């Protein structure tokens, strides 16, 4: 058997494409 | 959604009637010993304070926790004031809005202000029975 | 907030306190698998007083089970609400103390007390700031009286400011198995007076007397006795778990019931108590409740409270009620029963209100009172101790294990001073 | 502007604070959210988009009441760290709330008081509600007066203490906490108004005729009292009387600032509509001896000074006419050396009734705060209770072990006796 | 492409808006492919949202309010613990004011219809039925997964059940409320919900 | 064989919204 | 035109810069591609059609943080060789930073620094971001400062060092590393600002009520502080304060340039609803001891000079009224040889909130940088830890094996002791 990989880095979690201010 | 009993049948209520006066809803249930205790007392009190004068001063909207159309029509056949419609969603809306647990809670009078939010709470599961007149029907009249 | 660590020892302490967690989980609405059901916030807002989050949403009791034999541990696990407890919190012996305080405390209980001290350090230090401890055990037996009181002495050294209250089942008045009973009782009593802030006494012939007149049960098993104990047991912590108009936690209760430090032996009562037949014919009002809990035949010790004076007492009311009529009635009892109280303390009595009554009722009260009428208990154990000690009977099981003769005289010197100290105040 | 800061300490402090901050919200017509659809400045601040936040602090060492305010209906009205809660209660011990566990949250309390008093100048004064018989109401309150008198030395301090009744007390430790807090509020509290629980039980049982009242029935009456004392700051009237106005008119001597309270009319639903509430009638009903709010019979006392706060459609001639009848009435005795002892503070705004409550809309009302020499008996009761218990050191070891020495029990005894002697010699 | 690009909802969005752009260009110097700001979608169609005792509530009554999706399960003990706190929060918040501010749309991860009706019998806010494919396309869009079984296109599991996600008009997440997240503040993350800024326009 | 829960705190029962005067 | 070159060396510098650069991209409104849909010139360059690239260099000797910037969201924003990577981590060794590995990557950095500097004259200065606790942030960061000052002579060189915490470490040899760096950056950095992880932890706990913050919560607040310093360079202001104003107004003597920080307000969404953020209040909270950025209590020092950068709808009236209040209040003391002691800088642009962050939208903010005598203590607790463990030559065989001689340990120690005496002599 195997278990799936689930984890992502903290950089990719909270450094993403933020919506620009108007 | 709110009906009035006349000679022979039922009529939908006029929204202009609820203005200028005071409004309480009566949470109750047929087949309860305390409800059968309290219903005729409020009946005689209602007729006395509303026919002792020229203008009406209070009205009661009766809301039921009964599980039967037969019991609902049974109490509506002899209760003089207003009533709600059984299948309309407003009855369950009022229950979950006003927290009646459906016992030691029924009967109950919740006096309501004009904006739909309460102006008084009154119960009868207690020793005192002279509490009907402790509700002022002149500070809180709808516009 | 605060958490009460529950430490459970002996055959009695497990069996009456396993069904303690029957009642607390019922009020808080805990499915035996640990999940919550009951769609309200008042239960769950203060649940860490007796439970711990377990990263899967399930609530484990912060309870530790002790015994020197694996018999009753199997039975507690196998019943309903047996899967609630953490299996690590179980600590087992293999030998068992055969109704001997010596091998409960000195010899065999020493090899196990290091493991159970390890588990109580883990789940008391890991919290924010604990309030106290709650220990449930018996006195007639060996593993509850002996190894339980060893833990009380050990924890009181480790944590010297947390409150320590005990739901202790004292020996029987009349009908008693465990023939070496007063030896274990007297030794546990003089060790209880030095380390336990509150002691709450329970007698079995008290509980048999309750369920013969009031509850009218013809055949009362051990389960319904524990249900009666756990009813008044969970009432002591009504203020902690649920909000109320006048709150009173354990340290509230300690400063309010204990005038002098050595005298801290209490007297537990619960109300209302009615049969199933006459359940629906009574008027559940605060006149009726207060008369129910000031009555000699409603207490959980078969010692007459009319034969002494209430030094101080407290009633912790539960349910939506009137604060005036609970204040007037609790002064109404003092105005007539002035000869049953003491004079140099004005207004002996305490009121506290919890807004959440226990399940299936609508109004309840638990009575805990520091009465000098409890001296009929300690005289009864002492004269049984004196009769069995002049003839040097049964000492050879105690001296053989490694216990000296001198502390038997020391224990008797302690309880005679305890009896005499209560006698000054009558 | 003209701002006062209300400090609530202890369970009685918080639960009285719930009633007063319900009434002030309804009176100025602001919602539980905090915004209404400049007379409200005396009790509320301003925050951007029309939200008015209260100028109050909630202090209690025990979470079970302050936390349950946060979860309740008035979530967003109060600022989140204007409500301060500890971990463990004082547990009916003055030594705990003053030495061991009190000091942890005192600095948090002063920080919010500092930040709320420095918003604007013209701070009119401090108000405090606390329970004398309780643990943190006496313990944390004594520390908070001590560390407020040193910083804001000039400002007035009005205290509203829930004193233990003579008969009903719900504590054996309450004679200790009463006499240990009297040494606190002699030399820090400017003017103290003396409140009693079962006095209000008797008022709400024969005037408004509730047989079985509760704590949310008494606290409304306290809220109407506080609203009448501070009505003059909020609204325009014929004769405005501030909180600096009270110290110069009621206390003639530095150590004597213990005074009763009265409200009229405490009237029900049925009674109110059937009755003329004359300006003469509400004043006569206020001076009735049992109608005071302290359970302290004033017939065996002498009135030193008295202030009457009128509220409603009150004309000044009827005030002058009614109070002349009171002075020429023979029953109440006035002290010889104080010839003039009455106040007229007349305000225009009628009392705003909380719906779902128990009082009626009445057109006019009077609230009386009177300094009298009848305070000797209410201290003589607590003094004799303290002498019986301390005769054999009952409940003393709890106090000694937490840091308080044995000897503050000794010295606070004659401090109450020094207070008792002063009330005797002033009645000469 | 917010908050993800590989969403079925975003794929459907791009297909319809770029089809509209092509048809407009054929009818008439217009940007192909269209900008993501200029792409528009209707999120909840007419038959999606149903209130208590099954009456259809359109998307028009969500305007000028703060709208959050509640991804919830029935037998999950964390969900059963979080439910009463959010019930009390919703009730108190809506009573506190003249107008009602927040709304909750419930997306179910239950096993079957009996569990769905048993859990939803408590709730007073709006709920999306289990058979409607919206309850899975929104799941894949906002990256909710009980366990790693969905073919997931290089995502990370953004959340585990329970979760509440404040949604925008065009499907962008207004804010993550951290119950089981990087902040791990269970049943107290609801206080971080701001409602001035996250208005469903 | 359990029972449902039918108790509310006194603060939650007497301290609710309240109709403003006109 | 006007340019500032940002250097981020080490893991702390890179991950601070990631929060630092998303704030600048968001505030000027550029996408991660680099093209917006002339205030950007100080930070972003101009290439091609609409594309702007940062004026930055990223340095690390280990690849596992700059390679993972290359793979994350902001690939194409940064120029490909603004992200210089080594092969082997410096591994908590200052000697490894100078003499072993740092002698091969410094040539790549100076080439990119020179090519990015010379495209326009008017270089306002160099910002430097580094951790003095680590190896490549302290060792290689020193080598850049020695190489930059010898060629780019009179240009201003600000620095932002993440100085080690008094109790929190995550590194056991950091007593050795940051002592050696202190002797280095003393004679190269024009203005040094200490940032402390334990300080920002307590800021995130009492303000934002974040019980468990991580490193990326920390760097958002650091990014706002950097944005407030350079806000006057970028946007128009009623009273400008650029990079050159900082040094000429805060460094009374050439070796006294270690200085503090404080940012206010730091308010979440649930608390901004109830406070009005008056100019008086946001400058009162800036001087609060628990509001600092470096974990040193300011009461045991005297402020040598102070600089206050206001940012938002700050009227120039209320600055003078509020700073007169600070000068009147006597818990804050100033040294006698600086009677005029403040700096005021106002910018109209309000702060830009990152979506999905932790702060709330505020209409004004203050950044305060203070040169104090209290910095003697943060060097003294540093001073005592090094002596307690150098005296038995623990952890020296790593340092002496990698090139440096003991004797540099002794020289750096007395140079700190010379700095220690300098703060004592100037505080007279
Ligand atoms: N009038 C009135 N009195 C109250 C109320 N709540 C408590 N009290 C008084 O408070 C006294 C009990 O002390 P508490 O106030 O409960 O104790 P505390 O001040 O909160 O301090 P702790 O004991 O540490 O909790 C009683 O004698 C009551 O008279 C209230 O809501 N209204
Ligand atoms: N403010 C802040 N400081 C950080 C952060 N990450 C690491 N640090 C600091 O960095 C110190 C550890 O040194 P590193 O930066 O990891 O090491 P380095 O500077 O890259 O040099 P090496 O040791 O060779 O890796 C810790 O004491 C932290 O104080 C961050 O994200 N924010
Ligand atoms: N009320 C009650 N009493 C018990 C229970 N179990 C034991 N006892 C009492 O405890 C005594 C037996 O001692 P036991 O607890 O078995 O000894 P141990 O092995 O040392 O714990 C008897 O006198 C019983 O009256 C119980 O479940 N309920
Ligand atoms: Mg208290
Ligand atoms: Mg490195």
């Amino acid at each position: 058997p195997t278990l799936p990989f689930n984890a992502q880095s903290c950089y990719r979690s909270e450094y993403v494409a933020k919506p620009l201010p108007p | 959604v709110v009906k009035r009993t006349q000679q022979g049948n039922y009529v939908p209520v006029r929204p202009d009637h609820f203005a200028g006066v005071s409004v309480a809803l009566f949470f109750a249930k047929a087949g309860h010993s305390k409800c059968a205790q309290i219903v005729p007392v409020v009946r005689q009190f209602y007729k006395t304070t509303n026919f002792s004068g020229e203008k009406a001063v209070i009205e009661i909207i009766y809301v039921s926790l009964d599980k039967d159309e037969q019991d609902f029509e049974r109490v509506r056949a002899l209760m003089p004031w207003c009533s709600v419609e059984y299948k309309s969603c407003l009855r369950k809306k009022l229950i979950e809005r006003y927290r009646v647990p459906n016992s030691t809670a029924i009967p109950l009078l919740i006096v309501i202000g004009p904006n739909g939010e309460e102006a008084g709470r009154m119960n009868f599961q207690q020793s005192d029975e002279f509490v009907l007149q402790r509700w002022d029907y002149r500070f809180n009249k709808w516009p | 907030m605060r958490e009460i660590v529950h430490v459970q020892g002996g055959q009695c302490g497990n069996q009456i306190g396993a069904k303690f967690w029957e009642v607390i989980s019922d009020e808080h609405g805990i499915d035996p698998t640990g999940t919550y059901c009951g769609d309200s916030d008042l239960q769950l807002e203060r649940i860490n007083v007796f439970y711990n989050e377990a990263t899967g949403g399930r609530f484990v009791p912060r309870a530790i089970l002790m015994d020197l034999e694996p018999g009753t541990m199997d039975s507690v696990r196998a019943g309903p609400f047996g899967q609630l407890f953490r299996p690590d919190n179980f600590v087992f012996g293999q030998t068992g103390a055969g109704n001997n305080w010596a091998k409960g405390h000195y010899t065999e209980g020493a090899e196990l007390i290091d493991s159970v001290l390890d588990v109580v350090r883990k789940e008391a230090e890991g919290c924010d700031c604990l309030q106290g401890f709650q220990i449930t055990h018996s006195l007639g037996g060996g593993t509850g009286s002996g190894m339980g009181t060893l833990l009380i002495s050990k924890v009181r050294e480790e944590y010297p400011d947390r409150i320590m209250e005990t739901f202790s089942v004292f020996p029987s008045p009349k009908v008693s198995d465990t023939v070496v009973e007063p030896y274990n009782a007297t030794l546990s009593v003089h060790q209880l007076v030095e380390n336990a802030d509150e002691v709450q006494v329970i007698d079995n012939e008290a509980l048999y007397d309750i369920c013969f007149r009031t509850l009218k049960l013809t055949t009362p098993t051990y389960g319904d006795l524990n249900h009666l104990v756990s009813a008044a047991m969970s009432g002591v912590t009504c203020c902690l778990r649920f909000p109320g108009q006048l709150n009173s936690d354990l340290r509230k209760l300690a400063v309010n019931l204990i005038p002098f430090p050595r005298l801290h032996f209490f007297l537990i009562g619960f109300a209302p108590l009615t049969s199933r037949g006459s359940q629906q014919y009574r008027a559940l009002s605060v006149p009726e409740l207060t008369q129910q809990m000031f009555d000699a035949k409603n207490m959980m010790c078969a010692s007459d409270p009319r034969h002494g004076r209430y030094l101080t007492a407290s009633a912790m009311f539960r349910g939506r009620m009137s604060t005036k009529e609970v204040d007037e009635q609790m002064l109404n009892v003092q105005n007539k029963n002035s000869s049953y109280f003491v004079e140099w303390i004005p207004n002996n009595m305490k009121s506290s209100v919890c807004d959440i009554p226990p399940k299936g009722l609508k109004m309840s009260v638990t009575f805990v009172g520091n009465s000098t009428a409890i001296q009929e208990m300690f005289k009864r154990v002492s004269d049984q101790f004196t009769a069995m000690f002049r003839r040097k009977a049964f000492l050879h099981w105690y001296t053989g294990e490694g216990m000296d003769e001198m502390e038997f005289t020391e224990a008797e010197s302690n309880m005679n001073d305890l009896v005499s100290e209560y006698q000054q105040y009558q | 502007m003209r701002e006062v800061i209300s400090i609530h300490v202890g369970q009685a402090g918080i639960q009285i604070g719930n009633a007063c901050w319900e009434l002030f919200c309804l009176e100025h017509g602001i919602q539980p959210d905090g915004q209404m659809p400049d007379a409200f400045n005396t009790f509320f601040s301003e925050t951007g988009a029309g939200k008015h936040v209260p100028r109050c602090v909630f202090l209690d060492l025990e979470p079970t009441v302050v936390d349950e305010v946060r979860t309740g209906t008035y979530r967003h009205l109060f600022h989140p760290e204007q409500l301060i809660s500890g971990k463990e209660d004082a547990a009916n011990n003055f030594a705990r709330g003053h030495y061991t566990i009190g000091k942890e949250i005192v600095d948090l309390s002063l920080d919010r008081i500092r930040k709320l008093a420095d918003n604007c100048t013209g701070l009119q004064g401090f108000l405090m509600f606390n329970a004398v018989g309780g643990g943190t109401g006496s313990g944390l309150g004594c520390l908070l007066l001590e560390r407020l008198s040193v910083d804001y030395g000039k400002k007035s301090k009005l205290n509203f203490c829930s004193w233990p009744s003579p008969q009903v007390s719900t504590a054996v430790v309450e004679p200790y906490n009463s006499v240990l807090s009297t040494h606190s509020l002699l030399e820090h509290t400017d003017v103290a108004v003396m409140l009693d629980n079962e006095a209000i039980y008797d008022i709400c049982r024969r005037n408004l005729d509730i047989e079985r009242p509760t704590y949310t029935n008494l606290n409304r009456l306290i809220a109407q009292v506080i609203s009448s004392l501070t009505a003059s700051l909020r609204f325009d009237g014929a004769l405005n009387v501030d909180v600096t106005e009270f110290q110069t008119n009621l206390v003639p001597y530095p150590r004597i600032h213990f005074m009763l309270s009265s409200y009229a009319p405490i009237i029900s639903a049925e009674k109110a509509y059937h009755e003329q509430l004359s300006v003469a009638e509400i004043t006569n009903s206020a001076f009735e001896p049992a109608s005071m709010m302290a359970k302290c019979d004033p017939r065996h006392g002498k009135y030193m000074a008295c202030c009457l706060m009128y509220r409603g459609d009150v004309v000044p001639k009827d005030v002058n006419a009614a109070v002349a009848t009171i002075k020429t009435k023979r029953t109440i005795q006035f002290v010889d050396w104080c010839p003039t002892g009455f106040k007229c503070g007349i305000n225009y705004q009628p009392p705003t009734v909380v719906p779902g409550g128990d009082l009626a809309k009445v057109m006019r009302a009077v609230c009386m705060i009177s300094n009298s020499t009848a305070i000797a008996e209410v201290f003589s009761r607590m003094d004799h209770k303290f002498d019986l218990m301390y005769a054999k050191r009952a409940f003393v070891h709890w106090y000694v072990g937490e840091g308080m020495e044995e000897g503050e029990f000794s010295e606070a005894r004659e401090d109450l006796a020094a207070l008792e002697k002063d009330y005797e010699e002033v009645g000469i | 492409s917010q908050p993800v690009f590989a969403s079925p909802l975003n794929v459907e969005k791009r297909r319809l808006n770029e089809e509209r752009a092509l048809m407009q260009a054929q009818k008439a110097n217009i940007q192909l492919p269209p900008n993501y700001g200029d792409m528009d979608l209707i999120l909840f169609p007419e038959g999606s949202l149903k209130n208590s005792n099954n009456t259809v509530i359109p998307q028009s009554h969500l305007k000028g309010k703060s709208v959050a999706l509640y991804f919830a399960d029935g037998a999950d003990p964390k969900c059963a613990s979080l439910l009463p706190f959010l019930l009390n929060y919703y009730r108190t918040m809506n009573e506190g004011g003249a107008n009602q501010k927040i709304e909750i749309i419930f997306v179910s991860l239950d096993r079957d219809r009996e569990a769905f009706e048993s859990h939803r019998a408590h709730m007073p806010w709006l709920s999306i039925d289990l058979e409607n494919p919206l309850t899975e396309i929104l799941k894949r869009h906002f990256r909710v997964m009980k366990e790693y079984e969905v073919p997931t296109y290089g995502y990370g599991s953004r959340t585990g059940v329970p979760s509440v996600i404040v949604i925008g008009s065009d499907g962008r997440e207004a804010q993550f409320l951290p119950i089981c997240s990087g902040l791990e503040e269970g049943d107290r993350a609801l206080l971080r919900w701001d409602w001035r800024n996250t208005k469903f326009a």
